């Protein structure tokens, strides 16, 4: 059957060229939206004690 | 219509509600629906098989057979394993049929 | 309540495809090489040559084949056996 | 020049969370002794630097082979990971990602009869980390062909919907055998990068620099 | 002037009229963590709309 | 766009007492935000059309180079083993439980969001 | 004829009143590679200086750290430009990044240019403004700038303090050579004790100099010394160096 | 049993019961192509009927003259639908044109079914906005049927009658069977001496039929002779037919 | 700078108001402008021709050259009118040049 | 939208006498059309750069194969004579002369508008 291909080198580049497209669409269209909306959420869950506490220490109206 | 709004709504209303498994009865030869879909799976591949052979019916298989042939054919190029044996046999059969 | 704002925008294809496209389609044709089944001639024979004779049978296999080998085009009869 | 809009929590979105931060914590940092407070913190961040991105790196060669390996079994589609070229081609990277980082630990110098031994099966990881993507994606589908050919010679043969006991119980043997291709599929996608933070992150060790100086009680 | 203040109390803040004023310096504390939390689960359920 | 919050302060100081109660419910919704109203179809944008058309562009022509592939009804008969286990999977996943499962995988959706607890930040 | 003819044409078309010329469409562009290239040209950038100012108060934030940084490189101080590129950082001052800001207070500690108010957003929007680790990605040598143009100025923030302090460690002191180490440890040290302001990581600064006493006076380690002592009460302890392991 | 599954197949999937379930989606393109293709089924109307009752009021103007004649096709009269089809058409009047228009009249001459408001949003879009050929355009069978709806409701606008009469020539007439010809002859002259309306071509109408008075009677010539004198004296003259040459 | 923005504006200065016909004085040689422009038009096919042929000088012509030779040449590679002749002459030229 | 005459007539007749002759700027101004102001760049489209880079990636194509083409010196020397009249075309011919000399090969712009004189619309 089909084992080596008509050139090694033509199928060595087209799996850099894939997988350097993943790795530059990840990083740079998946991985800003990810951590947009994961740290939206862990920032306000690690400040949410400090945060409210802050704020009661400033306003005025108790 | 509205080419993708039509059937959009009527392939929604085939793939969800439109069900063989209770419109056909057939809950009383079947235990669960969990295998209705295990059988329905090769079901549809043995309806596809058989399609796709009868579609394209006298043909020299590129398959192994297993000593076997369809039907009246025998020693015929339907049945001939030397593939360019049955070539030439197939060119003087087309010219007959 | 922002569920009819997504349904504005409709399909919209990964954000940098075109490069990936491009850069398969560059591999695939920036080969370097005869392009598989052929052999580069000299002008001189490819001006003499009929159309029917440039054509090789192997690379034009019957498209629903009733024998296993069976080519659509024969290609010249002018073997070197 | 205008990015798209996204809807915060989409199912992509989710997905490629989990999947990041599953491959991120294949190689997790290591606690100083120190508490971190703002003295450690640029040792931490400096920590960060110089730590390889196995988190980003695993997670384009998983969803890379998981999108190949999938395409297999798609119809009229062959997965690209059977190729020898493209399935070698990503493990061969692969290893020499571990062996670049592995070399500039120091400067880019190569390392008394054990280590020609210690090297070869180091070597070797080399092809076996891309011939296992390779040879189960080939070894999987060459069966699926061989027994189509013999679950055709029945119909073939016999007739058409007739004597259809035979040809069920191998429509059912080959219905099966697609089903434990989804299986290979997820699971050669996985080993290829659980074994890539294992061989990359052998190499992902610094010093940490930490407090030179202090002021104790 | 009292009842625009509370307009734009409950204008931004709707859910504040499920705590009544005299019951309101009741819940305080020291700490924002030592507030009585009778009111707290149902302020932040009420804070996120009729669905 | 200004602030929604000082075109509330800016609305309701500038009305007086006798018209105040009336007046709560368009400053109410002068400053709610918007949320765009579900507009008209135009089916199948430009790149709906591209991802079909070169969809079908690819399985024609995948299809025809499998029809005279030497194995050619093997190779045409695993397009209907492939295809039955997509059939399959429609019918056994449980979409609405792999949706609230994929959920989980995000810490984001994984909770609820967590700050600002209203006894702070209150204006009397 | 052709070295003649090619010779009138370099003296007509190819001199630097053309070459500023095409230089008045962005200005901030060519006033930052040209100064990178080494042109310094003194009233070559006064024609830089005012084909721009009708322009600093829309400009972007990378073209203002480019007016900055360019007009440092060619040392030329323009008052009334340096106003308008001061008063588009503070009425812009959530939109700079510490990379932008350290550059751009580096020229104005330079030509010793201050406002109150632009103090203050400058302090602001590293402090608020600012991802809290922008400091540990500065190098300590942007750092002990910020540092001193705040004492010299008088100007005791001390959130800003203690985000700079930050940025001082083993880690970014050790990315300098030993003469700007020492042009460093020195220059924070005596913005450190300005403000009486000791944070935990003034034992990174301190111990950048104690490990290595060496390349100092003895009046220079006097100068380490009394803060050494004046940090050791502050933080409630004595000082040690720690030999690796 | 291959032919057991597809016969039990047939009777309980592909039925006209799930063809009308399909057809709910978009009612006027499935009444209308189906309608073509010879598929009348009265009480399968009334599923469309119903179905498409909430929608009559947003159609687009091509929607609304396929709902039409596909209703006149199947030869069903839904009065409450028919009258949402005329204040369709009645409220958006500007956009219709003469050639849809000509055949929601027809289909509104058949089932005798009219208003005031409709003669006149019917009479204002082929007058006012539409271009004034398109009568040129119709075919002089369409025309004479909304002669008539004009002159059986008692209608009489004299602008829509010399719109009209543009498209009646031996041009319009000559594309006609001489069966549908005299149809259509006998039919116009029949609305044009009800206004007494004799446009100057008018002499193409009756010269349709003088020129070939053996296939009529002498009962419908003197029908057409009456117009004749009625037309003579009404432009000022005789009539006379033309040899060509 | 602005990559469309700025050197649009420089080659609309360039275009419109440089001019060498008045900035290198010119109206003491020349009669009008229409016919600096019908020579600085051949001014400008001379110089192209010359920079065409000096940027790979040592070629064998393809055109038909008149029986000329540029150079000390007149026998080698570059002036031979046999071209699989001067193919040979210049292979054993490249060796020691 | 409704039309802005309706909209001259509405705001007119609420107004009282004595702020008529005030607000008659200010209904001016609500019924002028709109001339949408000018925006910032965002320069070169994404179909500008195709026609640029699919031109440089045409001429280059085309230089490639000019230049192996056995006439190679004397095609790459008539891109220099054919350059040469784009160059001297931009310095002879009048631009806007031939403008205006487009602009009366059609009617619509070789005279003015004609209809509705202004005497036959009053409303007095
Ligand atoms: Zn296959
Ligand atoms: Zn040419």
């Amino acid at each position: 059957m089909k084992l080596l291909p008509e050139s090694l080198q033509q199928e060595a580049a087209t799996a850099a060229v894939v997988a350097s497209w993943v790795l530059w669409h990840l990083d740079t269209q998946l991985l800003p939206t990810i951590m947009r909306e994961h740290k939206l959420h862990a920032c306000w869950a690690a400040a949410a004690k400090r945060y409210n506490e802050k704020l009661f220490k400033l306003n005025p109206s108790y | 219509m509205a080419v993708t709004s039509f059937l959009g709504k009527a392939f929604e209303k085939y793939f969800y509600d439109f069900s063989a498994y209770e419109q056909f009865g057939l809950n009383r030869f079947l235990s669960s629906k969990g295998q209705y879909v295990a059988l329905r799976h090769v079901g549809f591949v043995m309806v596809g098989v058989n399609v796709l052979l009868a579609a394209n019916f006298p043909f020299n298989p590129p398959f192994p057979t297993i000593g076997m042939c369809p039907a009246g054919w025998e020693g015929t190029w339907v049945c001939q394993a030397d593939k360019a044996k049955a070539l030439e046999m197939y060119k003087e059969w087309k010219k007959s049929n | 309540s922002y569920s009819a704002y997504f349904a504005k925008a409709g399909f919209q294809f990964p954000a940098g495809l075109s490069a990936l496209v491009a850069g398969i389609v560059a591999l695939n044709v920036c080969t370097g090489r005869p392009t598989k089944g052929t052999k580069e001639i000299s002008n001189a024979e490819y001006n003499a040559t009929p159309i029917g004779y440039l054509q090789s049978p192997d690379q034009h296999p019957t498209a629903f084949p009733k024998v296993p080998g069976m080519k659509d085009v024969h290609g010249s009869p002018h073997h070197h056996h | 020049s205008s990015v798209r809009d996204v809807k915060t929590g989409s199912l992509p979105t989710n997905f490629l969370t989990g999947v990041y931060r599953f491959w991120r914590s294949q190689n997790p940092a290591e606690k100083p002794h120190d508490p971190v407070n703002d003295r450690l913190l640029p040792a931490v961040v400096d920590a960060s630097d110089k730590r390889a991105s196995i988190g980003t790196w695993a997670t384009t060669f998983f969803c890379t082979i998981i999108s190949c390996n999938l395409l297999g079994l798609m119809p009229f589609n062959e997965a690209p990971t059977s190729g020898l070229g493209f399935a070698t081609g990503l493990g061969v990277s692969v290893w020499a990602t571990a062996t670049i980082l592995g070399l500039s630990k120091t400067g880019f110098k190569f390392p008394f009869i054990f280590v020609p031994l210690e090297t070869i099966s180091y070597t070797f990881r080399a092809v076996s980390l891309g011939v296992r993507l390779w040879v189960n994606m080939l070894a999987g589908h060459t069966l699926l062909h061989i027994l189509t050919g013999m679950a055709l010679a029945l119909p073939f043969s016999l007739g058409f919907f007739s004597m259809v006991p035979a040809t069920f119980g191998v429509c059912c043997l080959l219905s099966a055998l697609v089903g434990l291709e989804y299986l290979v599929a997820v699971l050669q996608s996985g080993v290829f990068s659980i074994l890539s933070t294992v061989y990359v992150g052998e190499f992902n060790h610094d010093k940490f620099i930490g407090p030179a100086a202090k002021i104790v009680k | 002037r009292l009842l625009k203040l509370w307009a734009k109390r409950l204008l931004v803040s709707p859910e504040l009229a499920i705590v009544p004023l005299n019951e309101f310096d009741a819940q305080l504390a020291s700490k924002f963590e030592g507030i009585s939390p009778k009111y707290q689960e149902l302020l932040s359920a009420v804070a996120q709309g009729n669905k | 766009e200004g602030n929604s919050v000082a075109g509330i302060i800016k609305s309701v100081n500038e009305t007086s007492g006798a018209n105040l109660l009336s007046s709560l419910k368009t400053i109410k919704a002068q400053a709610a935000p918007i949320y765009p109203a579900a507009a008209s179809s135009t089916g199948y944008s430009t790149q709906a059309k591209i991802a079909l058309f070169g969809a079908l562009s690819w399985i024609l022509y995948r299809a025809d180079g499998q029809s005279k592939a030497h194995e050619w009804i093997v190779d045409l008969n695993l397009n209907v083993l492939q295809a039955a286990w997509l059939i399959s999977f429609s019918s056994l996943i449980p979409f609405r439980a792999v949706y609230f499962a994929f959920r989980g995988m995000a810490p984001a959706t994984a909770s609820t969001l967590n700050g600002l607890k209203t006894f702070s930040s209150i204006s009397l | 004829p052709s070295q003649n003819l090619v010779s009138t044409f370099a003296n007509k078309v190819i001199v630097e009143e053309n070459l500023v010329n095409v230089a008045e469409i962005d200005v901030p562009f060519w006033s930052y590679w040209l100064s990178s290239a080494g042109f310094t040209s003194k009233d070559a950038f006064v024609k830089f200086a005012e084909a721009v100012k009708p322009k600093v108060a829309a400009l972007s934030t990378s073209d203002i750290t480019n007016l900055t940084v360019a007009f440092k490189r060619a040392n030329y101080y323009d008052k009334d430009l340096f106003t308008g590129i001061e008063a588009n950082v503070s009425a812009n001052f959530t939109k700079f990044e510490t990379e932008q800001l350290l550059q751009i207070v580096a020229t104005f500690d330079a030509f010793n240019h201050s406002s109150v108010a632009f103090l203050d957003d400058v302090a602001d929007s590293i402090t608020y403004c600012n991802h809290y680790l922008a400091p540990v990605r500065a190098g300590a040598d942007e750092l002990a700038t910020l540092l001193t143009y705040y004492a010299k100025n008088g100007h005791e923030r001390a959130d800003l303090l203690a985000t700079v302090a930050r940025g001082f460690s083993e880690v970014s002191l050790g990315k300098l050579s030993a003469a700007q180490r020492k042009d460093t440890v020195l220059s924070a040290l005596k913005a450190f004790q300005t403000f009486g302001f000791y944070p935990e990581s003034i034992e990174a600064v301190i111990g950048a100099a104690l490990v290595s006493p060496a390349e100092y006076s003895a009046e220079e380690l006097k100068e380490v010394e009394a803060v050494k002592v004046a940090a050791e009460n502050a933080l409630g302890g004595e000082f040690v160096l720690i030999q690796e392991g």
